[PDB]
């Protein structure tokens, strides 16, 4: 219920050193025997990029704050540029989320 | 604004022509020829 990809045969790393977490004075954490790191890929990421890339999209359509870069000597082409790149990013990792469909229609059953 | 086009880079939607393909497999099987063979002693017939 950790959901993972449908797809994912493996999808794990470990690594394990001997020295524990160190304590620095002013600190916040309690001294401890062990402690993890953890570093995870996912596709829910990919909805906090739309909304930043719709808080772009917002100002953009108002060219709100526009006229600060083009005078820095580079274009409304090289916002909609990284525009574009954005779109690419956000079909590619709904496509990286897909159950490996690769279908075109759906299909039922026998039911009453 | 309009986008007029823009797709995925680059995963599954790239794969679709190559499964990759199967095979087959075969025994490992084979008889020997015994047509020239006979007993290497041999009295019963000094009867005669």
């Amino acid at each position: 219920s950790i959901q993972f990809v449908d797809w994912c045969p493996t999808g794990f790393k470990v690594g394990i050193n001997y020295q524990p977490p160190t304590v620095v004075p002013g600190g916040d954490l309690a001294k401890v025997q062990r402690a993890v790191c953890m570093l995870s890929n996912t596709t829910a990421i990919a909805e906090a990029w739309a909304r930043l890339d719709h808080k772009f999209d917002l100002m953009y359509a108002k060219r709100a704050f526009v006229h600060w870069y083009v005078g820095e000597g580079m274009e409304e082409g090289e916002f909609s540029e990284a525009r574009e790149d954005m779109a690419a990013l956000e079909k590619d990792y709904e496509e990286v989320g897909v159950d490996s469909v690769e279908g075109e229609g759906e299909e039922e059953g026998e039911e009453y | 604004p309009d986008l007029k086009n823009v797709k995925s880079k680059i995963g599954s939607t790239e794969n679709l022509k190559h499964q990759p393909g199967g095979g087959k497999v075969q025994i490992i099987n084979k008889k020997l020829d015994l047509s020239n063979v006979q007993s290497k002693c041999g009295s019963k017939d000094n009867i005669k």
